[PDB]
């Protein structure tokens, strides 16, 4: 989050919140019949909030999320939609013939290269792409 | 009633807004203060050294020293160094010393006397002005004598020479001598120190000349001021022993007053207001002018004055519009303020017995015949005299 | 030994019947 930026920000919102509350106790304009224009205020300012609790299947059990219902394909070369030590369990998951690299032997358990099914095509696989030689 | 109420409601509400606005300033809102002053405090407290051992700052020497008396029991000759200046220190105050090695860190705090706390009572009369009417001429005089030379300098400066230095309020109680002292003091807002005369004669000897000089000297320091000496008849009347009565005790107290008021030691434009119910006990030297200036005499209430004196007592209670004032003037007259208080109390007393919780004309009338007789009875009737 | 056993004897019926209702509750509660 980084602490410093919040501290400037907090002061601003807050000073307003308490000042608005000051205006609410103060009523004189219960009696009035104004249309002549200059005010046309309620002469009270207030604030409030409401928020909803939910967020779907947060954790399966008390322990971490692990396997969960609803299925995804995740492409390789993703670690901003990463593989986890919580995902060995997940792998398999009634895999499709649209995956041309699919299981053929067991599990790798925590990570490694895993079996790619006997390929007849290279449509799903993507060509070579190292960042090795552009580093320097 | 209804006319007042809209403004009353608004004043309480304006004050609410004022309270609530303070909270937002101490908690969130900062611009010069910031995180920065917080750190200034930490840094100053650690250098300064907590605990700070209290001293009293009697005087400052300009060379980077001060003469301090530490309040622990043994005094120290400290340096003025660290977070204070010579001028920043003020005389007769409490100061902070570094605990490890005493140098005077500074004056945040002021020192109040032990004496002054007991003596002092707050200024304001419970009977509002222009409703201590009745000897209405007399009420005005005190406002002219004690209050005015402090309130308005213009007349005095053109008049020239020495101003007033007191008033003496004398004559039978109930003509409101205490209410008057409090009024002038309220108006000026001069520290009102109050001591009963009986404190001047207590068991210990020489306490009288001691208390009175300290009281005045404290009034000069906290000046401008009003000293009220309430009911100085006790000097002769009281004795805890032979030494506490008698001439030595009476003289020493009188003698002190004479030097203090106009004499060598003098006083400033600080006024002494004396209440006395007897100037029989009081000397011709404290009834002498130019340390009393105008004396105020209250005489017994007159037939017409008595109706106005009665109104004041009636205002403190519930307001009458059904009491016959003539019956009171007819029954007794050329009797004190204290007699009008006596008619009022007795009416309240009969109503209390029934558990009637008001006074009416009826309560005043029933009680009034017994009270007049009772006045005569207060002084001995013996067997049949 | 006597004191505890007497406390146990009154508590028993209460504690043992309730167990089945709490047990079921726990398994469901755990998931969220």
């Amino acid at each position: 989050e980084v602490p410093k930026e919040k501290e400037k920000e907090k002061v601003s919102t807050a000073v307003l919140s308490i000042t608005a509350k000051a205006k609410k106790k103060e009523k004189e304009k219960e009696k009035k019949e104004e249309e002549k224009m200059e005010v046309d205020e309620a002469e009270k300012k207030e604030e409030k909030e409401k928020k909803k609790e939910p967020e779907p299947n947060f954790q399966l059990l008390d322990n971490p999320a692990r396997v969960m219902p609803a299925q995804l394909k995740v492409l390789s070369m993703t670690e901003t939609c990463r593989y986890q030590p919580f995902k060995p369990l997940s792998i398999g998951g009634i895999i499709i013939l649209k995956d041309t690299s699919e299981d053929i032997e067991e599990l790798v358990e925590p990570v490694a290269a895993h079996g790619p099914k006997i390929e007849e095509e290279e449509q799903e696989p993507e060509p070579p792409e190292p960042f090795e030689y552009i580093d320097d | 009633t209804q006319c007042r109420l809209k403004l009353l409601k608004l004043e309480r509400i304006k004050d609410y807004l004022l309270m609530e606005e303070e909270f937002i300033r101490n908690q969130e809102q900062m611009k010069p203060l910031e995180e920065k002053q917080e750190e200034e405090r930490s840094k100053v407290d650690d250098l300064r050294g907590t605990p700070m051992s209290v001293g009293t700052l009697e005087e400052i020497i300009d060379d980077n020293h001060a003469i301090v008396s530490t309040s622990v029991g043994s005094e120290h000759y400290v340096s003025i160094l660290s977070f204070v200046d010579k001028d920043l220190l003020e005389p007769g105050c409490s100061v902070l010393l570094n605990h490890k090695v005493h140098a005077v860190i500074g004056v945040l705090m002021d020192d109040t006397d032990p004496l002054v706390t007991v003596m002092k009572v707050e200024k304001a009369p419970q009977e509002t002005y222009a409703d201590i009417g009745g000897l209405d001429n007399q009420i005005q005089e005190i406002k002219e004598s004690v209050e005015l030379p402090l309130t308005h300098p213009e007349y005095y400066e053109e008049m020239g020479i020495k101003p007033p230095k007191g008033v003496i309020l004398y004559g039978p109680p109930g003509t409101g001598k205490t209410l008057l002292a409090k009024a002038v003091a309220n108006q000026t807002s001069a520290t009102f120190l109050r001591v009963v005369g009986s404190e001047l004669i207590q068991k210990y000897l020489g306490d009288g000349p001691k208390l009175v000089r300290e009281l005045f000297r404290v009034a000069e320091e906290h000046a401008p001021s009003i000293v009220f000496i309430d009911e100085i008849d006790a000097i002769g009347t009281k004795r805890y022993d032979s030494n506490s009565g008698g001439e030595r005790e009476i003289q020493r107290t009188m003698l002190e007053l004479l030097n203090q008021l106009d004499g060598f030691d003098s006083r400033g434009d600080v006024k002494v207001i004396m209440a006395t119910n007897r100037i029989e006990t009081l000397d011709p030297a404290l009834i002498r002018p130019g340390r009393i200036d105008r004396k105020i005499e209250f005489p017994l209430p007159d037939e017409k004055t008595k109706k106005r004196i009665f109104q004041i007592h009636t205002s403190r209670m519930t307001l009458a519009d059904d009491v016959t004032l003539d019956d009171l003037i007819m029954a007794k007259d050329d009797l004190s303020g204290a007699d009008i208080k006596a008619i009022c109390t007795e009416a309240g007393l009969m109503a209390l017995r029934e558990r009637r919780m008001k006074v009416t004309n009826e309560d005043f009338k029933k009680s009034k015949e017994n009270v007049l007789y009772k006045k005569q009875e207060g002084t001995p009737e013996g067997l049949y005299l | 030994m006597v004191v505890v056993y007497l406390a146990s004897l009154i508590r028993s019926v209460v504690a043992l019947h309730n167990l089945i209702n709490n047990k079921i509750a726990n398994r469901d509660a755990e998931k969220k």
